This record gives structure tokens, sequence and C-alpha cells, in this order.
RNA sequence: AUCAGCUUGUUGGUGGGGUGAUGGCCUACCAAGGCGACGACGGGUAGCCGGCCUGAGAGGGUGACCGGCCACACUGGGAC
RNA sequence: GUGAGGGAUGACGGCCUUCGGGUUGUAAACCUCUUUCAGCACAGACGAAGCGCAAGUGACGGUAUGUGCAGAAGAAGGACCGGCCAACUACGUGCCAGCAGCCGCGGUAAUACGUAGGGUCCGAGCGUUGUCCGGAAUUACUGGGCGUAAAGAGCUCGUAGGUGGUUUGUCGCGUUGUUCGUGAAAACUCACAGCUUAACUGUGGGCGUGCGGGCGAUACGGGCAGACUAGAGUACUGCAG
RNA sequence: AGUAACUGACGCUGAGGAGCGAAAGCGUGGGGAGCGAACAGGAUUAGAUACCCUGGUAGUCCACGCCGUAAACGGUGGGUA
RNA sequence: UCGAAGGUGGGAUCGGCGAUUGGGACGAAGUCGUAACAAGGUAGCCGUACCGGAAGGUGCGGCUGGAUCACCUCC
């Protein structure tokens, strides 16, 4: 299979762990 | 799969996409136009299509394409709206029907005329 | 381990059909034996017999070919299964190419075929096909 | 509703004659209209309906009756083709026209419409009735001196009267045998082609 | 006299340093509409000149279809690449249901009434195949008898038996 | 199951009562049961069927007319 | 039903043109014929072996229908024509106006837009929208898959469940045969009959794929009571890591 | 593996469930040579939050516990003929 | 006694609005960079951790779905 797939899964989750550690403290507070 | 795991879980068909959801089982709607305007199609075609901002006796706020050459909508004018979609335009999903209601039929048409609303030369 | 003997004498069968084998040998049982008479006797197999193997009974069975070298069986499959079994009536047995196979069922009055179990008018599982 | 245009126009488009004695599909037979010369396409669907056209335009049946007769050949026990063959040449029109009282098919509606038949002595006038074994087929006789059964009772020279039926009286009585087979029907066309159509 | 079905024309091409150089593909069918078809894939810079090395490979190609009076023999299943076709027989009448391939694979060899669906891969090229394989699996009832060893009438229904009577007495 | 626990006349017995009739149907006392992943308890939706439409069939959708049963009669209780 | 037969080196007009001519087109005009259904006049029901011991009694209805009279006389539209998918040209416009179910067509020479000729499909209808099934084997019981296309849990142990080698006897639960009851009528299907035909209506079968009771069989599955050692495990003797 | 002495179908799979599960990471307490995220300079570059160089803290190590993921791949579930 | 409706109370559950705020999809031509595909010019990707305007960089373990290995003298 072409590396294609991997690279597209792989920028949305780095994308989704960027937005998880820029709100932590916000999530926390809110939870 | 197995027997036994179909008779443990079955076979679950797909669902199926409700289309014109603000038509709510009817053929047609009756609403009345929020405004009136024209805008532009995708990339590869160009023209400046006339669409009409609609709000259903369903109370919902609709998007419907006007066809035909020459229309004379304005503000607050009821038309009959009906299920039909435009390759072009993104998320318009309805066409008024020309003859019906407010909306006149277009102006000298002789070729597909009941499609347009236009009655036959006497 | 083994489910169904017939489904593996079956595809012994089968297996050595492919292969041109002139001989299939496996371990006796009464159904396998009485299959093997249904087999004979409607000429899809040149003839079997059963010696005795170390433990128990073995199987042998002759496989039939033509002068030609062409296989006498062109099928074989089995249709009621541990699981899932087949059953049928007197009157919707089933047809094997059209008739021109044969479908063992297992009624009451013992194996039968197809042809034999409508004319005689009972029914049973539906053990195998052949063509 | 009835076909009432040019007849001429339907043999022209179709390849064949459907009339029979028509000078002026011998004179042009190619279709009609500005580009009847311009040549076609090759298509299965092209020939199926093409028969089938022959079919329901030599008999003046529309299509709505055509598919209803379709429907009734298939469910009975023969086969398509010949069952629909023989639905169709058993309407009353057809039986007129074929015993020769009528030189056209047109004309034998027409008559036939005008109530100027009787059948197994109740008066008809329905050229759809389908005929079946044994009927008498009468002309009232009101209207035995009529031109049209005048000309129709001193030409009998034409188009000969199949085996199934059998004019048989002076006043030109019609006699039903038995439902014509396929070997008399003396038809043009291939049945097999409508029945590929309506199957589709 | 040789009925032909050209079933798909087909514009290949392959690359070059100069460009695209443009070819045609032409799949016919021949056969005699008596129990015999064959298959040919001919290929050219011409559409006339590649049906006609289409036309000459298919007589080349020649193979016959165990027909019984109007129909095939059994029902069979032919697979080929991914086209999966199957074959069913039919009563007189029925004409020849089929699409567009298999109907003029079935037409060429002289079946006139079958039931016929395809069932995969809807590729012309590999349709015709599958017909193809499928109308090579049929078993004439004599040559069933004689791998058994038995009698026609022990083999086959009585069915088959009157409808070979009717036939060759037609 | 992105609804896992539910039930205290609730599960059973005895004596009474009640009813056209059997029965926690009601009652006093006694015992502590009963139901549930073979999905109880919740949430949503729905009158059910002969049938009807589609389909090669299996199956899918549906319950207009006609015919059977059910429920209701401004909303909620109640008996005569 | 809006007509039928005959009717030409094929009228006019329209349209195209290679300017020759071709198509509308047997179409029309004209000459005969018939009048269905409408229109007018006359007669006029069955439904009622009914009801009533009164003399009469039909809402539909003076309707259906029948017979006369006159005259082709009063009676055709809709969609589509790039491919799927029957059916092409001209003019106008030019990335506009617009079309479009998909592919996609509009850039002064568009068979895809608009209009006219021509054509095709249907026809008192013809198209559009909405909803369901089919095509879709695209939830695959019939009838699909999982190395790389979506799809083998990271790996084991094990609970409920599913499934199970050879053989003897028994049961008759499943399975199978037959019989009885039931499966309302209607519907569906076959045949026949009545409406002038058909739709429609009636009659007689089948169907009602099921369930309940009796009786029969025991090959297979299962239960019960046994047996065997080829699976599985233990014992003993060695062995490699 | 061999002998086959023993039992006599005691087998297979397994929803849920339980256990084990690289590295990184987390907690408590030790240890810390080398390597080395982060971090500092140097260089290259138009710019270098990098590649290269010099340093270098967590970590890597040990004890006891968490976590429960991987290209945990033969991208190939287990049993049998 | 039971008992509809009504009243009081504390919770369940389903939605709408909400100042502000997060990400997603699309948009010929805007700005900043070159990350991937040819060894893509530091092989790429997987889990994890830290860091950075951004693509991304680096450590640890893993995978190949990574390219090239000329000449190579004895026989």
């Amino acid at each position: 299979g072409s590396v294609i797939k991997k690279r597209r899964k792989r920028m949305s989750k780095k994308k989704h762990r960027k937005l998880l550690r820029r709100t932590r403290v916000q999530r926390r507070k809110l939870g | 799969p197995t027997i036994q795991q179909l008779v443990r879980k079955g076979r679950r068909d797909k669902i199926a996409k409700v289309k014109t959801a603000a038509l709510k089982g009817s053929p047609q709607r009756r609403g009345v136009c929020t405004r009136v305007y024209t805008t532009t199609p995708k990339k590869p075609n160009s023209a400046l299509r006339k669409v009409a901002r609609v709000k259903l006796t369903s109370q919902v706020e609709v998007t419907a394409y006007i066809p035909g050459e020459g229309h004379n909508l304005q503000e607050h004018s009821m038309v009959l709206v009906r299920g039909g979609r435009v390759k072009d335009l993104p998320g318009v999903r309805y066409k008024i029907i020309r003859g019906s209601l407010d909306t006149q039929g277009v102006k000298n048409r002789k070729q597909a005329r009941s499609r347009y609303g236009a009655k036959k030369e006497k | 381990t083994m489910t169904d003997p017939i489904a593996d004498f079956l595809t012994r069968l089968r297996n050595a059909n492919s292969a041109y084998h002139d001989e299939v040998t496996l371990p006796h049982s009464k159904l396998k034996a009485n299959i093997a008479e249904i087999l004979k006797r409607e000429g899809y197999i040149s003839d079997y017999r059963t010696e005795d193997a170390r433990v128990g009974k073995s199987l042998v069975v002759q496989l039939k070919y033509g002068p030609s070298r062409e296989r006498s069986i062109a099928g074989l499959r089995r249709v009621s299964k541990p699981g899932l079994r087949v059953y049928a009536k007197s009157t919707n047995l089933p047809r094997v190419l059209g008739g021109l196979g044969v479908a063992i069922i297992s009624t009451s009055s013992g194996l039968l075929t197809d042809r034999q179990a409508a004319r005689q008018g009972v029914g049973g599982e539906v053990l195998a096909y052949v063509w | 509703a009835r076909y009432t245009g040019p007849a001429t126009r339907k043999s022209r488009r179709l390849g064949v004659d459907l009339v029979g004695g028509d000078q002026s599909f011998e004179k042009r037979p190619y279709p009609p209209g500005q580009h009847g010369r311009a040549r076609i396409k090759e298509s299965e669907y092209r020939q199926q309906l093409q028969e089938k056209q022959k079919a329901r335009f030599s008999y003046g049946v529309m299509e709505k009756q055509f598919r209803r007769y379709y429907e009734e050949a298939n469910r009975q026990p023969g086969k398509t083709g010949d069952n629909l063959l023989r639905i169709l040449e058993s309407r009353l029109d057809n039986v007129v026209y074929r015993a020769g009282l009528a030189r056209t098919r047109r004309m034998a509606r027409q008559l036939v419409s005008h109530g100027h038949f009787l059948v197994n002595g109740v008066k008809v006038d329905i050229p759809s009735y389908r005929v079946s074994q044994y009927d008498i087929i009468d002309v009232k006789e009101k209207s035995l001196n009529t031109l049209p059964f005048q000309i129709a009772r001193e030409t009998a020279g034409e188009r000969p009267i199949p085996s199934w039926l059998q004019v048989v009286g002076e006043r030109q009585r019609i006699l039903v045998h038995q439902l014509p087979e396929r070997a008399q029907i003396d038809v043009p066309l291939t049945e097999q082609l409508i029945v590929e159509l309506y199957s589709k | 006299n040789y009925i032909e079905r050209v079933v798909s024309i087909n514009r290949v091409s392959k690359v070059v340093k100069g460009g695209r150089r443009f070819s045609f593909t032409a799949l016919v069918i021949v056969g005699d509409g008596k129990g015999m078809v064959g298959v040919g894939y001919g290929k050219a810079k011409e559409v006339p000149a590649a049906i006609a090395k289409g036309v000459e490979e298919a007589r080349k190609n020649f193979f016959r279809v165990p027909l019984i009076g109007s129909t095939i023999t059994h029902p069979v299943q032919g697979e080929a690449a991914a086209g999966v076709v199957m074959l069913r027989p039919a009563s007189p009448g029925t004409g020849v249901i089929a699409g567009g391939a298999a109907r003029a694979v079935l037409e060429c060899a002289g079946v006139h009434d079958i039931l016929a669906k395809s069932l995969g891969s809807d590729n012309a090229i590999n349709v015709v195949h599958a017909t193809v394989a499928a109308l090579k699996l049929l078993q004439r009832p004599e040559e069933v008898a004689a791998r058994r060893g038995l009698p026609i009438e022990d083999v086959a229904p009585a069915g088959m038996l009157k409808a070979r009577r009717e036939s060759e007495a037609l």
C-alpha cells in the first residue's frame, strides 16, 4: 500500500495531539 | 461468516440517506422568498446563476434555483418549490416551479413549455 | 480436530481425482462404505474394497479414468454439513446438473439417489452431490 | 385512441410494406423526412423496437393494449411468440379483413366500429373483440346492399382466405374453425424480437 | 454463411518521447448459428484492420456448444479472470436473455432460449471469456453415459430424452 | 447497552374475601423469593392481520379501498 | 372516437440545398363511402317467483338500450432527438444567456443553449417532483469477502455457547411418509360463465408454504445404556536448547 | 524422539472475562561511566527553532508498582485431513 | 380506606439560545516557508516523549511498504 494514506492519518493524528496539548489546562479546569 | 456467527449477529443493511429533508415527505412545498440574488458556479463552468433564498412551510431555510430565462421574483414572493439538484451549484437541492403561485412562466417559450409553465399560443 | 468424516472422504476423492491417482485409502466406516456403494453402482468409481488396517479397517477406492485419461468425476460437493444440516421432502428433492448428476439422500430406507427417493416417495438428508 | 395520420410514413420508416399494395413505398423505400438517407447505427434495441412497431402498426393496436396482449400471451401455457400472434390475429377487425371483406385493415376497423357486423346473433361493434371457436359473423340486413359490402362481395379474388376461417354464404358469412396456429398465420416480421424487447 | 458480432472497440495508447501513439483493439465473435462459435481479439492502427484480425483469429479458434434442440444441456457457471457468467436452460420460445457480450456470444453460437446473467467484472473481454468458459463446461448426455458406462435413460431425466426426440424429429 | 441491573403484592404458601369463572384479583399472616446478557429494566417508534407493491426466487417495503380483530368517542377518573 | 377507399413524374406554402433538386407528402385539394360517439325524434327496460289483501308498488329513471334523421360533419396534445437511449439540420448567441440524471455542453461556423423545419416515442393523455422495490452478488441463507485494494484482536488461558472419531442395542425428540381437523370470505392462479369486448362480476378447483391429533420408517442428527483405541492425555527411557 | 505400559473421546474453538505484553512515559527510593530528547554556544544558510561540531539535563541502569500501546508484520486467527 | 385533578419538593432525561472560544470542508490568482514522491537532496514510516511561526526537528525501540554497491585481479 502507498504511504500516502499513512501520511494523511499521521497528519490528522499530529494535529489532534497538538490541539490536545494546547488546551490541557483549559480541559482540566472545565472538567 | 460462519452460520453461527450469522445467527448470533445477523446482517445489518446499509442505512439510507434521506434526500430533500426540507420537503418533509411532500412532492412540493410553498415558501416565501427571503432574498433573491445571483451567484457563480463551480470553477469548470462560469455563469451568473439565479438563486433564491426560500423559507418553506416546514420551517426550513432553503436555497432554491430558478430555471428558465427570465424571472420576476423579488422579496416576499410566494413560490412553490420542488426537489432537484444543480450540479454546478454546491449545495442547491431545490428548484422553483415556474407558473405556480407568484413566479410566472417564462416568456416566448415554444418548446418544453410544460416544464416552464408557458401556455400554448391561441 | 476431525469434524466431518464424510466431507473428508469427499475431499480425498476430489484431491486424488485431480492428481490422476488410481487409488485412494481412508479409514473405514459404514456410512463411507454405503456412499461408496452408491458411487460404484452409479458408475462414478471403478470399484472399492475394505482391507484391515493397523487399528481398524481401511477403505480402498479405485478411481475410474477413460481411455484418453479423462476423469469420470466432474465434481463432489458436500451439501448437508455439521452445523447447517439440510433435509428435503419427497417433493423438493434437489437436481444435480439438471438431472445429469446424482444427489445422495439419507432416507429411513437407507442411502438412495434423488431419482430413487423420488420414485419411492421419501425424503431425508441431502448428503452430497456428484456430477 | 387511434392512429390517424399518413400510413406510408410507418412503412417507409420500418423498411417493409404493411398495407400490401402501396406504390409510394415502392417508389421510396427509405425513411421519411430530411435525413431519411442518413446511415443508421446498428443496435439490438433498435431492431427489437422496430419489430414491435411493425406488429402494432400493422394491426392498428396502441401500446398499452399491445402490452396487455403480451402479458396475456406470456401467461398462457404455449410459447410467447405464436401466442401473441394468435391473440393479435383473433381480433374482429383482423378477422373481417382477412376474410376478404375489407381491402385494408383500417377500413375493416372502420366497418366494425360502425356496427356493420353481428357476431353470434348479437350486434358487436368493438374492433378489439376476440373471436373464439365456432363463431358466426354476419352482416346485418340493413347494410347488406351498401357500397362497401357490394364491392367486397363481387371481388372475392384477392388475398386467399386462411384455413382457420371460411367465408361460407353468398351473404358472406364467416365461420371460425379454430384459432390459427403459427403455420397458417402468414404475417411479416419476427415474434422472437418482440419477446426479447418486452423481456428487457 | 457466418454471422459476426463486434462487441467492443477500444482505443488504447502507449506513450513515447514524442507523445501518445493510439491503436485500436476489437473483440469479435464469429459463429454459424448452428452450434459452433469463436472469439477473436485483434489489434491494429485502424478499426477495420483490427476487426479483420479479430475475425481471422475467431475463425481460427472454433468450439462446439453442446446444444439440445434450442438450449444448452444443463445449467453451468463459468469464471474467467474476475468475470462470472451463469447459464441456465430455458423452455422453447423464451428467447435469449443475456447482456450484450453474453448475448453476442450465445446468438453467434446458435443458442435460442437461455437465461444468462453476469455476476462480476463487467469488463466485456472478461465477460466474453467467462461465457466461453461456461459453454466449455457443458457435457452432452451421451458423453456422460459413456463416462459412467450406463444407458442414456439411466443417466438423463426423461424430459431431456423427449426434448432430443422432438428436436431430431424437427 | 452511547439503556445492566430490575422487582416488595414483588415470587410462593395458608385461611378468608371477591367474581360468571381460575388466579396477589383483594386481604391478614407466613416464607424470601422472581426476572436478566437466550438482553430484564429503560428510551424511540407503531394499531395487528387477510392482503398490497416489487422481485426469478429467497427477500425487501407497506397495512389506502374491501374483510376480520383491537383501541378510543373534548381531556382524566367512576360506577349505574 | 376524432373518419375510410381512391387520389401525382407528386399543387401551394414552409424548410434544406451542391441552385441541380430534395423533404414535408397520399399528406393536401378533389371523387366516392360509412356513420361509431356526440346532436334531434320515437319507443323504453331487467333489477320485483319480491312487498300488499290491497288494487297497487322502482330512488336510480324516462336513465341503459333499440329504431329512425342529417351530415365528415362537433372532437389532439405532451415529452424527447451527444451517449446510455428510437429519433438531425438551419438560423440566433458566443465561457454570455443558458442546459444538465451521469459523463459534461456555451470561446461568431453548438446535431447538448433558444427558435424553426424534420424526426421519434406515447397518446386523452404526456412530462416533472415525492416515496418504495429492482438493477445492487452493494449485508451475499439462496449469494461476498479479510497477504498488498476496507477487513485476522499484540499473544495466550479459559466461562456461556457452537461443534465433535470407530462401534452395539434402544427411543422415535429432530428428520421423513400417510391420514384426519384446521388454515373465514375476499385476494392470487387454472378452467368455465355473464356483462356488445375489456376492466369488472360470479361459479368450481388449486393455493392457504403452517399448526394440532392418529398411524408407519429408523439411514442421519440427538438422548439413553454400553464397547474400542487411530484423537487427547498420563507413565517410562533418552535428547537438544 | 522411542517403548507403547495406562485412561478410554476425557477433543476443537471460544462471545464476554482474566493474564502476559518492545520502547517511550509516570510514582517512590537508589545509581549515574558512556550515550543523550530538552537546553546552550559554533558552523552552514537568504533565513536555520535542523542536518554537521563542542558541551549537556531528564532518560537510559536497579528495586517495587502503574501505563497497555508499535510497520506488537509473515501486514497471513486457531484445529484437522 | 382507595381515589382524578390541584399544591409543595428534590432530582432524572430530551431539546433551543448563549457573550466568548475550538477545530473541519471548500475557495484560479494573496503571504511564509520545502515537509513527502527519484537515495526528493538528512531514506521513509509506526508507537512514544520533548521542542518549534508552520509544514516539521530530535531522542528511544521497531518495520521495509528503502535506493546504490563500479573494478574485484587465484582458480
